[PDB]
DNA sequence: GTACCTACGGCT
DNA sequence: TGTGCGGT
DNA sequence: AGCCGTAGGTACACCGCACA
């Protein structure tokens, strides 16, 4: 009962270090999700909360997720369910909010006792499956119940939506990108294991913003896809136009990714005020719903307004970078990574989810097929099936008698006993024998999936490919030079 | 105001200041709307009813405060209509029950501190559907659409019919004696 | 419109108000004893299976749970009113078990609701018990995407038992707990004499008693309370003089009034001797322990009277407080002024209606259910014919459409025909289900006595209570001192 | 917010320092008031191996806990002040509660460092099965955790200050790389 | 992670 | 030095 | 006075890392 200061030091800083690397604040490679992300989903998912469902309270799934999931406060919870419904911030979002979810200005949500929520569509591939033994489900925090180690994750989404972390020793900074440029880098990898990443590149331009704007140049997006690290400068979509009277005016209608709009602004006045840069006369906000994002710098007449906006970009986050830092979880274990890298972890992903599902797709279809055997042969002989049962004086003897007089599993016997009279009805004999009829070419289907690795990796393509043709969309950010 | 989400224009007339019940009201509120012609004001909860409190409760109360300074007509004595900054006030509760009592501390603040702003026709009652708990609850573009877009919202413009039969109500509904009140429960009061 | 008067606006404004506040909010139902949150608290419990013999759930989940389906308003408001649920120095029978801290006499709030958990207490399974049973009227949500009760079965007197204290508009309510075995002994009396006075109903109920124990008083102002719904009750702490050495004194407090903040009270004595308005007191302390209970020390100066300043700290300080009756309850919907009597009697006669009611429901079940009996049996005594009548069908509304008509049974038999599953043919059913009709046929019989006599009826809520009253009857612990 | 106990004796006190007013209401309920003194302390606390001496000073955390202790900091430092014999460090078992447990140490190890070269400093040992002490009813707190007599408190120990200096900087200091190289040696994954 | 206002009646 | 985001 | 208990609101700290 002594302990020495050094060695209680050393243990309980990686013990906190390792949790916050493994289990809060780096995303996995595989689903590109943090297990709070990943808990808030998975919560969705077991609470019914598709998108043709109504819209369900903030505060009952967060409520949820906390008793079942995630031993963290409340606000922990709804702020990053908040984020993942925020257009301004994720390129495909994760979350249909209905409410207040906060805005570009850092306005935070309502709380969570006004806001509604459910998945978006695109969270449906990310769950896709996950209920055909795709993925591990492990104990939760308590030993009262199962959790996803990982989701489907039928697109990927680390590079999709992008992810950034502070942890301990270490951080990530992942930009988001275009789904439908990823899915294509994705095809070209599965065609060619040895794949370059300039070649990658073809495919995969540089990252794609939620909020558009400009990316300068290809060297820094370059370095970041080669090594996992970059600096990628970012602009503001700004032009100059004339107002009246011979003056001009810098009209700014998309800014830099995670830039705080209101803040910039400020940025801007505060420069103006303190006479540290010269020609601006007005400076307005005219954002709205329906003019999109709309920042107005009146130029004072004769003033260059080119040379006025060259200072902004020097002077204020009108110009921003992204530092990239791809540090994600493989295998468990935090790791620098580059395009590639984080391209093949995504595909050998899909690979074993398609095979597992192949696989209990395969068991569910044959036990099925053997149940369906047994109640076609009770169809076959239906009046010794009855005679069988009336002489029993209890379930137990009847289920024995079955097994013996039809040499029937125990499963089937019990099936038989299940069935109810009117199973018996015309109809109702004719679904039996349609359903293992297609039954048995559907297991035809999947073991020939099984038998071939080029019919599987085929089919993992298929699917892909049909993600991109529903979800793909129109890059935002312009990558210019 | 800190709180105060002012609009572009500096012209009066043209401009409406919305007095909304927090910052969950408030966020789908600034979003929703037009800035240069409508200011936002969100107000922490129940406001203080004036007719039960002194004046230097009153003049120390931060909502209160906040809402004489973005008005800018001054209060009681001093109140100047021509310096108003808006020429509508919009009060937008909630749609619910308690609503509806912010809204009558609301008015019970104007009456008996900017009764000119009330003659003036400047105070406005608006109507976001019910349904909905609060405006939190509410896209930016429905609140924009059925509340705030004057080409479609249905604002109530109050009116002061009778200063007599006003006071005697602003006196028995929220000043300090309780069997008055009572007596009009009794008396109003419908359990169907 | 395009126009509101601002007399009006008021008018209507102000009174939608005050009349949510009155008749759902702040005051409780006469019947159940409960306001909109606890009754939405306890019904989200039932609801999730909450029950005492399953394990604790999260308070977050319990919360998020009321607050999507029945409650629209603050988390804060809920959670805050199931934990007072769950103090045992606040409810004289808790309806809520919390797990975690929960709070204190001190005015220490409980942890938040993610650290906590909770479920029902078994007493509140008696103002649950039969809900499913066609008791109690529900009603829809909020939203009406949900249904819930509009009042409780209340097998127990819970008004009265856990008492109530609310701030409505225009009027407030203070309704102090009671003793659950005389409540019921005072309603058994109640119902065997409907002239019963208030004097002789006291015979029964004594008076307030406290779960914080202590004193009262006289019973001056408990009959007042009684005969008007309004008097004063004087609380006293309870408190005894004794040795502590060297010829020395201490005054030791073990039991304190009803909603007294025990810390709040000791900063007000230590006040007093601080600004000199006491004499007498060299030392001040909090002694309580969970092994010990309360305690509060004050030391005495050696050779002044401790009885001069134990009764001038009662005088000063809330170590006596008075609680002011005011027996305001929602009757028929309407808040009303309600004495002793008026209250049992409204108790009492919900009883009445949730046995009757309760009754009526079992017997259309169990009518119901023996006219399925009847179908199966004909069914199992010409299976062979069933069963054939069913394979030349080829669809299940020609098989309906004939077994109706060759065996001359219902809609509703036949399709329980059509819904027997294989197993049930086994030698031995036809017997089961022959026994289980003519239990029923005798059941049916028993509730019909019930309902064919309001005395028998009156005296099945007699037994009920009893019953109750043996399992959580439990002994005063405030002792009323004449006076 | 110092609940104290009703003893003067330093000899004979303790003081336990609880994560938040959650865990603080638990114990002050479990406590044996005549000799436990409650300190509630509000979340992550300073790290003072990053932190300007002006912020250290001025945190109001930081403040409670010497004002608490009676013994005044670093040069000032009088171990004959202490007004508890036992400082006993009570953070929810996991991995947020080492992390406070690791940033209090910190604070002691360069503020008053003699308190734990007397022995002072002990850590508290609640049960593993809640993550947060304010999940637990006051009587398995004091039970489990508080009660001398079932209690198993763990005496923080000084062995070779040279290589505690090293730690502290390593750990809690501003050079990241070596706190990355640290994990990187002695992670079990 | 917590502390505080307000309505309401009664006593790079 | 302020800010992106999961934690107390 | 300020306390009781359901209601309407919401504001400020701490850790960790890497950018400009
Ligand atoms: O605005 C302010 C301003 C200042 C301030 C100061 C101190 C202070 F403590 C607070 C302050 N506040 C707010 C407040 C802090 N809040 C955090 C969130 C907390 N919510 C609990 C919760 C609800 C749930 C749930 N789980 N947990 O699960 C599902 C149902 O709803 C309630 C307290
Ligand atoms: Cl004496
Ligand atoms: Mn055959
Ligand atoms: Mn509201
Ligand atoms: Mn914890």
């Amino acid at each position: 009962n002594e302990r020495n200061i050094t060695s209680e030091m050393r243990e309980s800083f990686l013990d906190y270090a390792m949790s916050v690397i493994v289990a809060r604040a780096l995303p996995d490679v595989r689903d590109g999700l943090k297990p709070v992300h990943r808990r808030i989903l998975y919560g969705l998912n077991e609470q019914g909360m598709t998108p043709d469902k109504s819209y369900k309270k903030s505060a009952r799934i967060v409520g949820d997720v906390m008793g079942k999931y995630h031993p963290h406060g409340d606000s922990s919870i709804y702020e990053a369910m908040v984020r993942m419904a925020q257009d301004f911030s994720y390129r495909y979002p994760l979350v249909d909010g209905q409410g207040n979810f906060g805005s570009m200005d850092g306005d935070g949500a309502a709380a969570m006792r006004f806001t509604e929520a459910r998945m978006t569509k695109i969270t449906l591939e990310l769950l896709r499956d996950i209920n055909k033994d795709t993925i591990d489900f492990i104990d939760n925090y308590d030993g009262n119940e199962r959790e996803p180690s990982v989701l489907p994750a039928r697109f990927p989404n680390l590079l999709a939506n992008g992810a950034s972390g502070i942890a301990v020793g270490m951080a990530t900074n992942i930009p988001p990108h275009n789904l439908t440029e990823l899915i294509n880098g994705v095809l070209s990898l599965s065609k060619n294991p040895d794949i370059s990443i300039a070649e990658l590149m073809e495919d995969i331009e540089g990252p794609d913003f939620p909020t558009a704007g400009l990316i300068l140049g290809k060297s820094g997006i370059r370095r970041a896809y080669e090594t996992g690290r970059g600096s990628i400068q970012m602009r503001s979509r700004a032009v100059i136009e004339e107002r009246g009277g011979g003056r001009q005016r810098i009209v700014v209608t998309e800014i830099p990714f995670q830039v705080n709009k209101a803040r910039m602004i400020e940025k801007i006045a505060e420069l103006v005020r303190d006479k540290k840069i010269d020609g601006i006369t007005d400076l307005r906000d005219e954002t709205s719903l329906r003019t999109g994002v709309r920042v107005v710098i009146d130029v004072r007449k004769d003033a260059n307004a080119s040379v006025i906006l060259n200072n902004l970009y020097k002077q204020t986050p009108l110009q921003t970078s992204f530092g990239v830092n791809m540090i994600a979880l493989v295998n468990g274990r935090p790791k620098l990574i580059n395009l590639k890298e984080a391209l093949v972890h995504y595909l050998e992903h899909q690979k074993t989810v398609v095979r597992r599902r192949t696989q209990y797709n395969l068991r569910k279809a044959k036990d099925r097929a053997h149940i369906l055997e047994g109640l076609r042969i009770a169809l076959d002989h239906i009046d010794e099936i009855i005679s069988t049962i009336r002489e029993s004086d209890t379930d137990k003897v009847a289920m024995e008698s079955l097994q013996q007089r039809f040499k029937l599993s125990e499963k089937q016997a019990q099936a038989i006993l299940d069935m109810r009279l009117r199973r018996l009805t015309g109809l109702e004999r004719d679904k039996i024998e349609a359903e293992y009829n297609e039954l048995l070419n559907y297991i035809s289907e999947l073991e020939t999936i099984l038998a071939d690795e080029e019919v599987l990796l085929q089919l993992v393509r298929d699917e892909l490919t049909e993600i991109r043709d529903r979800f793909g969309d129109d890059r935002r950010t312009e990558i210019q030079l | 105001p800190g709180k105060l989400a002012d609009c572009s224009s500096k012209s009066p007339e043209e401009c409406e200041i919305f007095l909304v019940e927090g910052d969950s009201a408030g966020g789908s509120t600034k979003s929703g709307r037009d800035s240069r012609t409508q200011a936002i004001l969100p107000l922490r909860g129940k406001i203080l009813n004036v007719e039960k409190a002194r004046l230097d409760r009153i003049l120390n109360n931060n909502e209160i405060r906040q809402m004489i300074t973005a008005f800018g007509t001054g209060i009681g004595g001093d109140f100047d209509l021509a310096k108003a900054r808006y020429h509508k006030i919009v009060i937008m509760t909630d749609a619910d029950v308690d609503g509806a009592h912010i809204r009558t501390l609301l008015l019970t603040f104007f009456y008996r501190f900017m009764r000119p702003l009330i003659e003036a026709g400047y105070v406005y009652i608006a109507q976001p559907p019910t349904g909905y708990k609060g405006l939190g609850e509410m896209n930016a573009d429905q609140l924009w659409e059925t509340t705030m877009n004057p080409e479609h919202r249905a604002l109530l413009q109050v009116k002061l019919e009778d200063a007599i039969e006003a006071d005697q109500t602003f006196e028995m509904l929220m000043g300090d004696v309780v069997e008055n009140r009572r007596q009009f429960i009794e008396d109003n009061a419908v359990y169907a």
